[PDB]
């Protein structure tokens, strides 16, 4: 059984971190990622990442800190210590350092 | 030839090259490095323990007692607790009486070291032991055990240690 | 020895007077015969007690927490006949033993002791429930005088640094064996481990004596250095480089 | 209120004292606690960073992966996201203890040559992925209970003991008072 | 199987320890061949008069335990030869790139 | 506190005190074993030497386990059991075994109305072994992959605690010194068999 590491991204890290042999769709045929599309409404990025944070098959959310600044929102606001959601790289873009909602705790210690 | 050692205040040039001609191909041509030293890292068998948790290769106990005798074991693996017999065959018990003896495994039995939290124990046979020491490092005892089939490696079968080190080769 | 007995269901001034007649006789053996006199005065409680039935006979108000408003006066003029004195080579040393109610240190009796005597040794009911004997607590007890008592020619060179290290392992393995049972022993340094190993072993081997074992001052402190070695020397750090030159190695 | 409404007494005194060293001894405690807690806090911060530090390495490097599969085979992406099924490579949830706190961590489990080596690059990046998850939901839990601990430490001190020593000063008092009244 | 593959590693280990000492040696296969012994025999002796070596291996451990035994003490030597092959190299390198700068143009000499 | 109690202090060599929280739990008798004291053992040793010989050892041990969980019981008011190791809850589940199947006493019911000395010897020489095989099994399997806890022994022990807590209902009425005795010791050779089975 287990935990599973959602994802969502750009197409190409949403088929990094699955091409390893890597998530699922569960019984309600519900998938382990979303690709965000360059339409993408900001809702159906907020919206999945809750669906995912609030999933028992989950123990990691993995989303491109380019749309985790979009989601900063419902992001920074989760507390809880159950899943882990991580503000991953993405080709085009600065690598995982500066902003993250967790680390930012040690506002004058890391 | 004399072997590169980091020091010691046991041993003298007349010990290490009567050693390094009988140890294991296992070590032959390696540098002694100082595991333990009750002359330096205190003066207690937990210490001893504490200090061999991270090895993985052999080790050579040296010991001098309140009659300054030189007497000791090379061991093929670390000392460390056990509930159970452990090492292999290699295993050996020397003395300096003044002449350098050593008494390698005999064939007889495989009780070639045993560590109980308060004391360290070589060799085996009945209620034999080739080497005991206390948990303080103070008390210890040699009798002949079938192990190895050694004499008294002490004056007396009765001992108190003036200072101990173990030496590891890496 | 001079022994004086006055029992439970003796008169009452016998007990007034028992304190009299043995100072009165150390006086002599010491300030006249020239010997070195110790004093052992059993129960002063039981004195106080006595104090207070002879002041409720005169018709005397009960002074502080019911004892006689003179009696700093009236202890004092049994602890103060004590001392050398000029031009004889006899002393009086003197040991108070007292009892205290609730085991509180700050009834009158143990208080008003404090400001007329020069120290405190101190008997624990945690060492006696525990089994040792003496249940004597080291961290408590004082003696004011120490630094006249000790050193070379009096006792051995290294007794004001052993004294002063020693104290300093047990204090810091008190705190060690506290915090344990809060972090888990998992959580520990090896220096806390050291330390944790000297606590154990010093009141098996140091304070734990037999009530018919005796030990010179050279017994205590070679039993003293025989626990110090638990340590490398580096973590001595009340002992002076000198004395750990001299007394840290084993001899032959 | 600024009394614990005991009534004045020599067993009153005997409670009063007892409590006070027992809040003075927990107080310290506490304080050890929050030293201990803090210690293991403050070192997997600098994993964290760490991990983040290798993850700015190897994420690239899974990412060009992906770039030159792609470039050797066509693409992946517009079939294998459609074509999700069953997943061989999967999270067990795990558990640590520091000074009596649990804390949360995760372990990886199973349950063209181009693509062998991206499987190879993004299985390192996953357990990047799984140790700076674990270190993080761990370091959450770590930060929430420094908090408790201090707040503890600072209600002993500043609520708690204060409330006592006032409590034993008017037993103190009022015991004078019933001795002259006698 | 675990043996099988264990074989195909130690031969590896045997082969590289070999080779590196033609290497170091410098001069030629046959001058190696007639100084690669085992406990001072040739390896044609030493197979033919095999006799179990039980201070090392110990006969009454488990067929699993033996060979965990084998494999940590080979690998040890694939490591330590591995350093101290590195380690030797590394003069042999440099000091032929001191003399390409004894030799080389007098725009680098 | 009071002068008829301080008083009498002074004077007497044995002293019983009461426990309000043991009494206001209906443990019974209800003897305060921290504040308590007798002055008379010393004297009693070699009557004791001369007629038992194991039971100056078994008195001793149990005062050290009722004093050292005592401490243990401030400490996890504040830390809430969780950072206690396996030695130091073997010894918070003894000593409750001490308090509640020897110290605790029923004083009407026929087998403990009067509990005679040879039954009192029996029953903590077997609980005090019980201490050492169980602490054994403990801390010899520090250090290990395999580490004994208080919960695989009370899993593979649960027979051997239910022997120790009834041992108490033996009847000297009933049954005799011979009876007695061989139902204790064949409890200790289930124990050995069982941590010899462990």
């Amino acid at each position: 059984r287990g935990k599973l590491i959602a994802v969502i991204g750009d197409e190409d890290t949403v088929t990094g971190f699955l091409l390893g042999g890597i998530g699922e769709l569960n019984k309600n045929r519900h998938p382990n990622f979303l690709v965000v599309e360059k339409d993408t409404t900001i809702n159906e990025i907020e919206d999945t990442f809750r669906q995912f944070l609030n999933r028992d098959d989950i123990g990691i959310i993995l989303i491109n800190q380019y749309i985790a600044e979009m989601v900063r929102h419902a992001l920074d606001a989760h507390q809880r210590s159950i899943p882990a959601v991580l503000e991953i790289p993405s080709k085009e873009h600065p690598y995982d350092a500066a902003k993250d909602s967790i680390l930012r705790r040690a506002k004058g210690m890391f | 030839l004399p072997i590169l050692q980091s020091h010691s205040a046991l041993l003298e040039n007349m010990h290490i090259e009567q050693l390094a001609r009988r140890l294991p191909a296992r070590v032959q041509g390696y540098p002694w490095r100082l595991a333990y030293s009750t002359l330096e890292h205190g003066t207690s068998l937990k210490t001893l323990y504490r200090k061999s948790a991270s090895l993985d290769s052999p080790v050579l106990l040296v010991i001098k007692d309140m009659d300054n005798q030189i007497f000791g074991a090379y061991a093929t693996h670390p000392f460390r607790f056990s509930d159970h017999y452990y090492g292999t065959g290699e295993t050996f018990l020397y003395t300096f009486s003044p002449n350098f003896k050593v008494f390698k495994w005999s064939g007889e039995n495989s009780y070639f070291i045993n560590g109980d939290i308060s004391s360290l124990e070589l060799g085996g046979g009945g209620g034999r032991f080739g080497l005991w020491l206390d948990a303080d490092l103070y008390h210890g005892r040699s009798n002949s055990c079938s192990t190895f089939n050694n004499d008294i490696l002490s004056k007396k079968e009765d001992f108190i240690v003036q200072d101990l080190e173990v030496w590891t080769f890496e | 020895v001079c022994l004086f007995l006055n029992l439970a269901n003796d008169p009452t001034i016998e007990r007034i007077i028992t304190p009299r007649l043995a100072l009165t006789t150390a006086e002599f053996l010491a300030y006249q015969c020239e010997k070195h006199v110790l004093v052992i005065l059993t129960d002063m409680s039981s004195y106080a007690e006595a104090l207070r039935e002879v002041s409720a006979a005169r018709e005397e108000v009960p002074g502080r927490r019911g004892f006689p408003g003179y009696m700093y006066t009236d202890l004092a003029t049994i602890y103060e006949r004590a001392g050398r004195v000029e031009g004889r080579n006899g002393s009086i040393t003197q040991i108070p033993i007292l009892t205290m109610p609730n085991d509180d240190i700050t009834h009158p009796i143990p208080d008003l002791t404090g400001y007329i005597t020069e120290g405190q040794i101190y008997v624990d009911r945690q060492l006696h429930n525990r089994q040792i004997y003496p249940p004597i607590n080291v961290l408590p007890s004082l003696s004011r005088l120490m630094k006249s008592a000790i050193g070379e020619g009096m006792t051995r060179k290294d007794h004001a640094d052993v004294s002063n290290q020693l104290y300093a392992c047990y204090a810091i393995g008190k705190d060690v064996q506290a915090m344990k049972a809060v972090v888990g022993e998992e959580a520990l340094t090896s220096d806390d481990l050291l330390y944790l190993e000297f606590l154990q072993k010093f009141e098996k081997n140091f304070i734990t004596q037999g009530p018919y074992e005796n030990r010179t001052v050279y017994e205590t402190l070679d039993i003293g250095w025989q626990l110090l070695r638990i340590f490398p020397k580096e973590m001595l750090k009340r002992i002076p480089q000198s004395t750990l030159s001299e007394f840290y190695p084993r001899d032959s | 209120k600024d009394r614990i409404e005991i009534f004045p007494s020599r067993m009153a005194q005997t409670i009063m004292k007892a409590r006070l060293k027992g809040a003075q001894t927990g107080r310290n405690l506490l304080k050890k606690k929050s030293d201990a807690l803090t210690l293991r806090f403050r070192q997997i911060l600098k994993k964290i960073i760490e991990t983040k530090m290798l993850m700015g390495e190897v994420m690239r490097e899974a990412a060009f992966s992906l770039a030159e599969a792609k470039f050797t085979a066509g693409d992946f992406s517009t079939t294998v996201i459609q074509n999700v099924n069953k997943a061989q490579v999967k999270i067990r949830a795990k558990k640590d203890n520091v000074a009596g706190v649990t804390l949360p961590v995760f372990e990886h489990y199973h349950e063209g040559e181009q693509l062998a080596k991206l499987k190879r690059n993004y299985a390192k990046a996953v357990e990047l992925l799984v140790e700076l998850a674990s270190l993080q939901t761990s370091f959450v839990t770590l930060d929430e209970a420094i908090k408790i601990t201090n707040r503890r430490v600072n209600a002993i001190e500043h609520v708690i003991i204060p409330r006592i020593e006032r409590t034993l000063a008017y037993i103190i008092t009022e015991l004078d008072e019933r001795e002259r009244e006698e | 199987d675990e043996l099988a593959k264990l074989d195909a590693f130690v031969e590896g280990v045997v082969k590289k320890v070999a080779q590196y000492m033609a290497d170091v040696l410098e001069d030629s296969k046959d001058k190696v061949q007639e100084n690669l012994l085992a406990s001072g025999v040739d390896l044609v002796t030493y197979i033919t008069r095999f006799q179990w070596d039980m201070a090392k291996y110990p006969i009454k451990q488990s067929l699993k335990n033996i060979s965990e035994i084998i494999a940590k003490g080979v690998t040890q030597i694939d490591n330590d030869l591995k350093s101290r092959a590195s380690a030797y190299n590394n003069l042999k390198g440099n000091l032929q790139n001191l003399e390409r700068k004894n030799a080389g143009s007098l725009l680098t000499r | 506190s009071d002068p008829v109690t301080s008083a009498t202090l002074g004077i007497v060599q044995v002293f019983w005190g009461l426990d309000k929280k043991l009494a206001q739990r209906k443990h019974f008798p209800s003897v305060n074993w921290l504040i308590s004291y007798s002055k008379y053992m010393r004297a009693l040793d070699e009557y004791y030497d001369k007629h038992f010989t194991e039971f100056v050892p078994l008195r001793t041990k149990a005062k050290e386990i009722l004093q050292e969980e005592e401490d243990l019981a401030e400490i996890v008011q504040l830390v809430g059991k969780a950072s206690l190791a396996e030695t130091d809850k073997i010894t918070l589940e003894v000593a409750k075994l001490i308090k509640d199947d020897f110290l605790q006493q029923n004083g009407y019911t026929p087998y403990d109305r009067f509990c005679p000395f040879y039954k009192t010897v029996g029953m903590l020489s077997n609980m005090i072994s019980f201490y050492d095989m169980a602490r054994r099994a403990v801390e010899t399997t520090a250090q290990s992959d395999n580490k004994i806890t208080w919960s695989i022994i009370r899993e593979h022990m649960g027979e051997i605690l239910y022997k120790l807590s009834s041992m108490k209902f033996k009847d000297p009425v009933k049954d005799g010194e011979a009876k007695i005795k061989a139902d204790y010791a064949q409890l200790l050779e289930d124990m050995q068999n069982a941590f010899r089975s462990l």
